[PDB]
């Protein structure tokens, strides 16, 4: 592809400046935009003691060994379901 | 503006090989000597800051066996192996 | 290659001596703790 | 007096710091997973740090400072960059093979499917699409540094650089939010096992690019590149080059296509 | 003659098969005698006698084809020390069977071995080539 | 019946999805029948096939999970 | 700058070759006497 | 800023016999000194903890 | 100065020197280690206690032996000193980095050492496979200790090659082609570029074996949905370029030890050497399963790695035969180099055809697993990578020390060490072939007999090793200094004489280009 | 002038190979070594049920 | 090119008057790297050459090689001998075997 | 006078004319080999199995008492 | 099994095992025959003191020493090939039998009709019976009927092991997770023994494997018996 613009002439500064503000950036806050939209709570489905998941070989070296490192009450049961 | 050149800033080994450069000289060996045709009367000028310096010669062209050997500063001494005639010019930088 | 004579020659009886000594170093230290397997195997 | 131009070193001590770092960082790792103490590897990360510090601080004096830094030297460090960087392809291609076997072939306790029964993936479309066009806009504000910095531009080479940081700091920020959000863990089998090893090495070199672009935004700051010799800056260009390529392909793979 | 470690970078003298005129004459200052033999070796060669001839010989080279190519009593060290370490290796093997090496396994004791090899051959352990092939069943004797 | 036959579509050294989909079939089959009221019986060959190549703690694991709730592939 | 030459390009030094026995000794030695010593701590640990 | 690169040029280039990682001056003799104390107290510290997990607790 | 010299050397002829030494250590320790081995099946019945301390030995024996003993002496010994040298470069592309990749080594061996003395050590083979290898059946810090290990030394390497590769691209007189290098320079490039591209993938599995271990992943647990098997390709994917690693800057040093003493200015075929070095490196990335024969694989895919396997016997031929031809007409000198060198033409034919009978994987079936590739593997390593070590260290001392060995002894420690390794591996075929399984610290009696002689050959190859350390110090207490040697015209690393200086090429060579 | 192999060599080689030959037909044969070598030809099978 | 163009180079080689001591070490040097042995009349024009250089030894050490390069066919070198006999005679050049240069 | 002999590619006719041996000796014990070894044991199968009664062998085993099963 | 002194495999119980005994000697014979040459040419190359020490050429010879491999990897891989296809042609199976390694024991599983399964140990040396085999015998066989196709099936449930019987020319790996297949059958009666192939622990060395081949109707009768 070409995608849909022109230029060529040269690419100096001015042209990958032209693309930062022009292209680049805008997609960023356009996803942004669409992010900040679909963002907020979506629901915690039941928990299931499934045995390939929620696995335990070996506790965890921190906290009281059954927490994972980014645990969230919110949406990470532990091995026995969510937490208090 | 406002990003240094070159020409401004680059310093010690780096500037003196620039500088040199733009001389159109080669004090650091960056760049392949041509042959003479490495006669007796013609024979191919080695550079040194010393009274020896190591030659590799390259008898033909492809050979992928190197010729090696200690050139001293006096007459002229031949490859070993095809008899090309090199000198030593000694001394300076 | 040539090379010359010994500076520090090292005659037969000395090879001998450094012979010995390197062969004890290995055989030693390791026949003591075979010799004594046993001791550990049980204790 | 040499006639060549490459570069002696002066004897240094960090090669041996550098390698008892590894030994206190490696040992403190295994005291902290089995004997439940964090000193040793506390250490080892601290003598790592100032190893790196000093070591590439040793190699601004050598080049912006002295001038051992010629042509031959330069071209040298550009082979050892490349080379570098296709090892780290290499590492990152052992997790994508891991990712793509379970995948492939999701075994009776997944459920024999992909996404393992009871995994529900993040959506591609939300804030994974939102990091990829961050690290791509990344690529095209670092690109303009760049040309800024050859056409002699200081000002533009200091905002587009500062921009392109900005970017990798918000695409970690994203990426430490979305794990803290994330409904499945690590520990949930081969699913969180891949997701998380594979792109949580993606963001430790993140965090590592982010770092020599800020290295880079320092010394730009302090004059040390010329329109013409700023390796430190190709190198650190290249290297980021290489972290959203491998996002892409983690996006494709992981994200997308695995879900 | 006296050849010199800070000589390396030089031209140096050596006696090959394959490379018979070396770079450098073996002897290179000469005494009045050795002078005067110099200048006669411009003249006539049927002049020089047979001692001039060898002495000339000697200050070009040092040893000639017949030295330098001899064979040598060396091989007989070699071989006869290599045997000497090879047995000085069973003092260490018989040392081990003494103070390491238990009591084997009862199941090598000599009837043991009787009963085992007629349960193999009942159950007609490699009956086509390996083992009970070489049983003879009718006789009930090994096969000749 | 004697074995489990060649089947086709697991022709290969590695026979774990053919112990799982037959696993499969004959509980999906016990639930239709069981479900639209008849005969759980027709669900027979797979059982049989199952029990042939499944091993024991394998079936037993998994009737263990299909108790429980927790057992991982749709039927 | 360092020494140069035969006998000084090395960590160890040969001026005396009884010297440099006892320290190779000592060397070559310790490697080899170590697994001995690493079965010999693990048979006496259970 | 100003650009003192040629002051910085001027300090690392001074003849004065220093290897590199102690051209700066002073600091340099400190950071190098607390690296190395902490690498070799640490290596130290490793082998105490190796003596203490080689034995049953 | 010591301190400055030694611990913080940016000189590429010092930190070859400590590679050597530090190799030489690691070689007692696996020797050591493998005496231990045949002591215990010397006789039947058991000596050192179950399977566990055993293969605990076994384990750390291939470690060592590959990792602290092959890998330093040939590549950062024999490369760090010869590479720059016969280049005429006046050190490697990265000084400092290379002091780093030495000093990583002790380190990585301490970690070694750490994993066999706390709990039982980790006997799990070589090759770590879980779930033997995981945190049920081998609970605690000794496997973590290997796989620590295993990455510095992983570290150490790929920093290394990157060095290697650079060095030899970038640091070569204007003039000098990469088809004006000499062999032994290929084979280190060669062997650099396989490093570069293999040890990231083992990085990689062992670091899953290690989050399996610690961190509740499950890549290679069928309980969360992994697969052992992933761990043993990711693993081999490594293991075979591994082997050619292992092998290469040998056939570069044998090369230039044949060539050097047949009085021949140049090795026969030169560009044929080249492409069977780039040959067999590229073909060793394409075979790793036939490490996998029995796991239970298709057909189809173990006929293709049957296939792929043997086509590695055309390059490698070319070079057997371009070394016979170098040998044919030459000045032969039966220096104790030589032999060596005679000694791995041969031997490492007969362990490359054992490996062949082996790429066959319906036989392989058989003899997987068994004392067949134990015996292949050990004509190739301690036949092949061992005595082109053995070559080059006699051929090379009196350049690297400026004193010559005592030719004879040189020649008794060679006929020693070849009939002991001859008569512990040889007799390990039958053993094979019969079906005697590896890792096992007893056998059935029927298998007595040629495990009875296998030991025996082993204390003979002990015999000779200490025998070597003798010779060294008989070189070094006598101090017969060198002053001419032959062939410098094309030998260019002598050219600076016995020892070279610290610095050399400090004025670069002359080469025109015509 | 004769060398040592010359002076020694014959006597280095003789009493080598006696030495060898020697300590490794004792030790074959005199201290307990278990070689199991093939009951074919050896060995009178015995009941064992 | 024929044996003959090849022996034809060889003699005009050492029959150059004024060859000097380098151009005759070079050409034996180069020439005994071949699988043959020099005709005579190649060797007779390298020996006229060492006269002409004022070296007997070098002329001995020649007819030394000749011997050395047929290994073990001991009927090339008396052959050699016999036909270089006149050169021999002509220069007063003696043989390695009559100045006993033949014991080891 | 002695007749002239050849004095030209002595290493290479001695070459020749052994590598021309190696591969005649190497023909001569692939034959050998191919039925002393290879057709030897191909003979030995056959003969075993052509008249092999599988029935008897196992009664056979059966008295001598080797089973678990069949006593 | 293996026998004291014994230099090759053990004698064939299986037409596929005889397959690979000839495929080995003809391997085997181009093996001997080309380290004996090498061997050969390097003693060959080294008894002359005849000399050719100048630049040689290369590209000819470089054909044959190519091509001549080449065509001996050909004769070696056809072969090959023809017996890895025929291992893996469908056979029909009369019976399937389970096998599930363990740390350190077989347990075998014959399901296809009731339940039965047991555990396979080895006989610990101080108990063997007189005439029995050191490290080989078990409590409890694998009896099978011989003369008929049956398909082995094999897993483990802890760590690696891997199921080996030489005579037969069988080795399956026993992994978690995975059921290997692989077909058996035996020319004759007898007993057949392995061990276990895939290093596993402790005792590793001490989990042998025991085929006992019968006839059909004592295999029936032994299997009612054991349920
Ligand atoms: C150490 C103890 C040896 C015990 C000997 C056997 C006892 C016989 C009892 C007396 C009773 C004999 C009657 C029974 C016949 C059994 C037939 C069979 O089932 O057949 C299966 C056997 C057949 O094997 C044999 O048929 C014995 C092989 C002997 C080959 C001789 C060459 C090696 C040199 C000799 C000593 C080894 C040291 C060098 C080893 C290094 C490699 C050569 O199984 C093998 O595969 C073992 C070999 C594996 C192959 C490696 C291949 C390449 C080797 C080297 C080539 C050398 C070339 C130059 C030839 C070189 C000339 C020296
Ligand atoms: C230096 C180390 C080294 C090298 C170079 C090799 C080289 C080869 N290896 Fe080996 N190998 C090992 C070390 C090595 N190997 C190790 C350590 C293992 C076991 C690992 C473990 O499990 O722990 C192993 C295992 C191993 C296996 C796995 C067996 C198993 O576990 O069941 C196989 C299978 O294909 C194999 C094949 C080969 C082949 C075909 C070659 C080829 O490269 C050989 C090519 C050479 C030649 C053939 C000889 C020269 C050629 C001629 C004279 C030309 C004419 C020849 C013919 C026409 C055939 N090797
Ligand atoms: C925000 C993006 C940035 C990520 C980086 C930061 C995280 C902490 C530090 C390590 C990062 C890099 C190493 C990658 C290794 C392991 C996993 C890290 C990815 C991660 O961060 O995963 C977390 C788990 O982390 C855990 O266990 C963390 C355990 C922390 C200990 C790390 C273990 C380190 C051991 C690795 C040794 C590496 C060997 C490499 C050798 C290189 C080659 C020689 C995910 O959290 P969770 O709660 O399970 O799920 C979230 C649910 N809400
Ligand atoms: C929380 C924060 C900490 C995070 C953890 C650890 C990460 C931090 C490491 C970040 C990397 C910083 C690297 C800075 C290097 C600065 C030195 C430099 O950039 O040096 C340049 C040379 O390049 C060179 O060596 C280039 C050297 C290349 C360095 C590449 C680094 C990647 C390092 C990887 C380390 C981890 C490995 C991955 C894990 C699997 C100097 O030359 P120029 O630039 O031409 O200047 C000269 C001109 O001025 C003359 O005109
Ligand atoms: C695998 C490689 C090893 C190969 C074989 C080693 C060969 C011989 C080693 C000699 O070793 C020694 O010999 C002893 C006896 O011969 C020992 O002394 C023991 O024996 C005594 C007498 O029997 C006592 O005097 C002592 O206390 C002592 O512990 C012992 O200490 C040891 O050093
Ligand atoms: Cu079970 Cu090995
Ligand atoms: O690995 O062969
Ligand atoms: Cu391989
Ligand atoms: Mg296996
Ligand atoms: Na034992
Ligand atoms: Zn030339």
């Amino acid at each position: 592809a070409s995608a849909a613009k022109g230029d060529h002439g040269g690419t100096g500064a001015r042209t990958w400046r032209f693309l930062t503000f022009g292209l680049a950036l805008p997609s960023v806050a356009l996803c942004t935009l669409n992010s900040w939209l679909h963002s907020g709570h979506r629901e915690r489905p039941a928990f299931i003691p499934y045995h390939h998941l929620r696995i335990r070989t070996k506790p965890f070296s921190w906290g009281d060994g059954n927490h994972t490192f980014f645990h969230n009450p919110r949406v990470n049961p532990l091995p026995t379901g969510y937490e208090k | 503006g406002g990003v240094p050149t070159d020409e401004e800033q680059a310093t010690g080994l780096e500037r003196e090989v620039m500088l040199a450069a733009r001389k159109g000289q080669d004090p650091y060996n960056i760049l392949a000597p041509k042959a003479t045709s490495g006669t007796k009367e013609d024979p191919n000028l080695v550079p040194s800051i010393t009274n020896k310096r190591i030659v590799g010669c390259i008898c033909e062209e492809d050979n992928s066996t190197v010729i090696w050997f200690w050139l001293h500063k006096g007459e002229a001494q031949r490859c070993p192996s095809c008899g090309t005639h090199y000198k030593l010019v000694p001394h300076q930088l | 290659i040539t090379a010359k004579p010994a500076k520090t020659p090292t005659s037969p009886k000395e090879q001998a001596i450094g012979l010995s000594v390197t062969f004890l170093s290995f055989l030693l230290p390791a026949g003591w703790v075979l010799y004594h397997l046993d001791n550990y195997k049980k204790s | 007096h040499q006639t060549h131009a490459y570069h002696m070193v002066n004897p240094s001590p960090w090669p041996l710091t550098g390698a008892l770092s590894a030994l206190l960082m490696t040992s403190g790792l295994t005291m902290w997973f089995h004997f439940n103490s964090m000193t040793l590897l506390m250490i080892g990360l601290t003598t790592n740090m100032l190893t790196m510090y000093q070591w590439w601080r040793d190699v601004i004096r050598e080049s912006t400072f002295q001038g051992h830094h010629t042509p031959a030297v330069q071209k040298g460090l550009r082979y050892g960059m490349i080379l570098f960087i296709i090892s780290e392809v290499l590492f990152f291609t052992g997790f994508f093979w891991a990712f793509y076997h379970s995948s492939l072939a999701p075994t009776p306790e997944l459920g024999g499917c992909w996404p393992p029964t009871g995994i529900h993936p993040l959506n591609p479309l939300e804030v994974p699409l939102l990091n990829t066009s961050v690290l791509l806009a990344s690529g095209v504000s670092i690109t303009w540094a760049h040309h800024s910095l050859m056409e002699g531009d200081r000002k533009h080479m200091l905002q587009a650089l500062f921009i392109t940081i900005t970017l990798g700091v918000y695409f970690t920020l994203l990426q430490a939010s979305e794990y803290y959000e994330a409904p499945f863990t690590i520990s949930d089998g081969v699913y969180g096992s891949t997701f998380f090893v594979a792109t949580g090495f993606h963001g430790l070199h993140v965090i590592i690019g982010s770092t020599f672009l800020i290295v880079c935004f320092f010394r730009q700051l302090k004059f040390h590149f010329t329109s013409n010799h700023h390796f430190g800056f190709e190198a650190a260009a290249w290297y980021w080059h290489f972290v959203d390529v491998v996002w892409l392909f983690l996006y494709v793979s992981i994200y997308w296509w695995g879900s | 003659s006296v050849v010199k470690s800070e000589d390396y970078a030089l031209p140096s003298y050596v006696d090959r098969r394959d490379y018979p005129l070396p770079d450098v004459a073996h002897v290179k200052n000469l005494s009045a005698s050795q002078k005067a033999l110099k200048e006669k070796e411009k003249a006539s060669w049927s002049s020089l006698s047979i001692d001039e001839k060898v002495e000339l010989y000697r200050l070009k080279f040092k040893e000639s084809f017949a030295e330098m190519n001899r064979s040598t009593n060396e091989w007989k060290t070699v071989v006869g020390a290599a045997m000497f370490f090879i047995g000085f290796t069973a003092l260490l093997l018989i040392w081990e069977k003494h103070y390491v090496y238990g009591p084997i396994p009862h199941t090598f004791e000599e009837e043991w071995v009787a009963k085992q090899t007629k349960r193999m051959l009942d159950m007609k352990v490699a009956p086509i080539q390996g083992f009970s092939a070489k049983w003879d069943y009718d006789k009930n004797e090994w096969k000749k | 019946y004697q074995t489990a036959p060649f089947d086709s579509r697991f022709p290969n050294q590695n026979q774990t999805r053919n112990c799982w989909q037959n696993y499969l079939d004959f509980h999906r089959c016990e639930k239709a029948m069981t479900a639209k009221g008849g005969d759980v019986s027709v669900c027979e060959w797979y059982r049989r096939v199952y029990k042939s190549l499944c091993p024991i703690s394998w079936v037993s694991t998994w009737d263990d999970r299909r108790a429980e709730g927790t057992f991982p592939g749709k039927i | 700058h360092y020494e140069e030459g035969p006998g000084k390009n090395i960590p160890f030094s040969v001026e005396n070759k009884w010297r440099l026995l006892a320290m190779m000794t000592l060397f070559f030695g310790s490697g080899f006497a170590a697994p001995f010593f690493i079965v010999r701590h693990q048979l006496l640990k259970k | 800023f100003e650009n003192r690169v040629a002051e910085k040029q001027k300090l690392f280039q001074e003849d004065n016999g220093l290897p590199v990682h102690l051209k700066g001056g002073a600091t340099d003799n400190i950071l190098y000194r607390v690296t190395m104390t902490l690498c070799l107290g640490g290596t130290l510290y490793s082998l105490y903890c190796l003596g203490w997990a080689s034995f049953p607790h | 100065m010591f301190i400055n010299r030694w611990l913080f050397s940016t000189n590429h002829k010092d930190i070859g020197t400590l590679y050597l030494l530090f190799g030489a250590w690691a070689g007692m320790v696996g020797t050591a280690l493998s005496l231990l081995i045949r002591a215990e099946l010397g006789q039947p019945g058991t000596l050192l206690g179950d399977d566990q301390i055993y293969n605990v030995v076994v384990t750390a024996h291939a470690f060592v032996m590959i990792f602290f003993m092959v890998m330093p002496i040939m590549i950062g010994g024999f490369g760090n000193w010869l590479v720059p040298l016969m280049i005429g470069a006046p050190d490697m592309a990265f000084p400092r980095m290379n002091n780093m990749s030495f000093w990583l080594l002790p380190p990585s061996f301490l970690l070694l050492l750490a994993s066999s003395m706390v709990e039982a050590g980790a006997g799990t083979g070589w090759t770590v496979y879980p779930p033997l290898a995981g945190n049920l059946a081998h609970a605690g810090a000794s496997v973590d200790l290997t796989i620590f290990s295993l990455h510095l030394a992983g570290v150490s390497s790929i920093l290394g090659a990157i060095n290697f590769i650079t060095t030899i691209i970038n640091m070569k007189p204007p003039a000098m082609s990469q088809y004006q290098t000499p062999l032994f320079v290929w084979s280190v490039m060669i062997t650099a570029v396989l490093l570069l591209l293999s040890l990231p993938v083992l990085a990689a599995g062992i670091t899953m074996l290690l989050t399996d271990r610690n961190l509740n992943t499950t890549f290679f647990d069928p309980a969360g949905g992994g697969d052992p098997i992933l761990y043993q390709h990711l693993f081999w994917f490594f293991g075979h370029p591994e082997v050619y690693i292992l092998i290469l800057p040998g056939f570069g040093m044998i090369s230039h030890i044949v060539t050097y003493y047949s009085g021949k200015k140049e090795p026969f075929g030169y560009m044929g050497m080249v492409w069977a070095m780039m040959s067999i490196g590229f073909l060793g990335f394409i075979v790793w399963a036939h490490h996998m024969f029995t796991v239970g694989m298709d057909v189809d895919t173990r006929a293709y790695f049957t296939s792929a396997t043997m086509i590695i016997a055309i390059p490698t031929g070319v070079k057997v035969f371009s070394w016979l031809a170098t040998l044919h007409g030459g000045n032969i000198k039966w220096s104790p180099a030589m032999m060596w060198a005679l000694g791995f033409i041969f031997l490492f034919t007969v362990g490359g055809l054992t490996g062949i009978v082996l790429a066959n994987s319906s036989l392989d079936i058989v003899l997987h697993d068994t004392y067949y590739v134990v015996a292949h593997f050990h004509y190739v390593l301690s036949m092949g990578a061992v005595f082109a070590i053995m070559g080059g260290f006699v051929h090379w001392f009196p350049l690297f020390s400026g004193y010559t060995l005592n030719d004879t002894w040189a020649k008794i420690h060679f006929a020693i060490m070849f009939v002991g390794v001859n008569m512990t591996f040889f007799p390990q075929h039958f053993l094979g072939l019969s079906g005697m399984p590896r890792r096992y610290s007893d056998y059935p009696d029927a298998y007595t007999m040629w495990n009875t002689i296998s030991s025996m050959g082993s204390f003979i190859s002990l015999t000779a090793v200490m025998l070597m350390v003798f010779i060294i110090w008989e070189a070094f207490a006598s101090k017969r200094e060198v002053l001419t040697v032959d062939l410098t015209t094309t030998n260019l690393e002598w050219l600076n004489g016995c020892p070279p200086p610290y610095h050399t090429f400090e004025e670069p060579t002359y080469v025109n280009l015509k | 002038a004769p060398d040592f192999h010359d002076k020694y060599g014959n006597a280095v080689l003789a009493s080598g190979a006696t030495f060898c030959v020697a300590v490794w037909v004792y030790m074959a044969t005199q201290i307990g070594i278990e070689w199991n070598p093939s009951p074919v030809g050896r060995v009178t099978p015995k009941e064992w049920r | 090119e024929t044996d003959e163009e090849f022996d034809a180079r060889w003699v005009t080689y050492f029959n150059k008057p004024d060859i000097d001591a380098w151009e005759l070490r070079k050409g034996m040097n180069t020439l005994v790297g071949y699988d043959l042995v020099p005709e005579p009349k190649i060797i007779d024009a390298a020996l006229r050459a060492c006269r002409r250089l004022n070296d007997f030894a070098s002329a001995v050490r020649i007819l030394e090689v000749v011997k050395d390069k047929a290994g073990p066919h001991k009927e090339i070198y008396p052959y050699v001998i016999q036909e270089l006999r006149p050169t021999l005679n002509e220069l007063g050049i003696s043989t390695p075997e009559e100045l006993g240069l033949d014991k080891v | 006078a002695l007749a002239k002999p050849q004095m030209r590619g002595l290493l290479a006719r001695r070459l020749r004319f052994h590598i021309v041996g190696a591969f005649m000796v190497s023909l001569g014990f692939a034959t050998f080999y191919k039925f002393a070894v290879a057709e030897k044991r191909k003979k030995a199968y056959a003969d075993f199995y052509r008249n092999y009664d599988s029935m008897k062998d196992f009664e056979e085993m059966r008295k001598a008492g080797i089973f678990q099963s069949a006593k | 099994m293996a026998y004291p002194m014994q230099l090759g495999f053990q004698d064939a119980t299986s037409p596929i095992m005889e397959e690979l005994l000839h495929f080995h000697d003809h391997t085997l014979m181009i093996v001997f025959l080309i380290s004996s040459l090498v061997l050969y040419i390097i003693s060959l190359m080294l008894t002359t003191k005849l000399t050719h020490t100048s630049t040689m050429d290369a590209q000819e010879v470089e054909t044959i020493w190519t091509i001549l491999p080449a065509i001996i990897l050909i004769l070696i891989a056809l072969p090959s090939l023809r017996i890895l296809y025929m291992m893996d042609e469908i056979n029909n199976p009369s019976l399937t039998v389970k096998t599930m390694g363990h740390q350190w024991y077989w347990s075998y599983e014959y399901t296809d009709y009731e339940d039965l399964s047991f555990d396979s140990y080895m006989i610990p040396t101080s108990e063997l019976k007189p005439g029995e085999l050191r490290l080989l015998e078990v409590d409890n066989r694998v009896v099978l009927p011989m003369e008929m196709t049956i398909r082995m099936l094999v897993s483990s449930e802890d760590v690696l092991h891997s199921w080996a019987v030489p005579s037969l020319g069988l080795k399956t790996d026993a992994i978690p997770g995975r059921l290997n297949q692989t077909t058996l059958m035996s020319s004759r009666p007898g007993l057949y023994y392995g061990q276990c192939s895939e290093i596993c622990g402790s005792n590793h060395s001490f989990m042998p494997i025991v085929l006992e081949l019968v006839p059909l109707k004592y295999f029936e009768k032994w299997s009612a018996s054991m349920l």
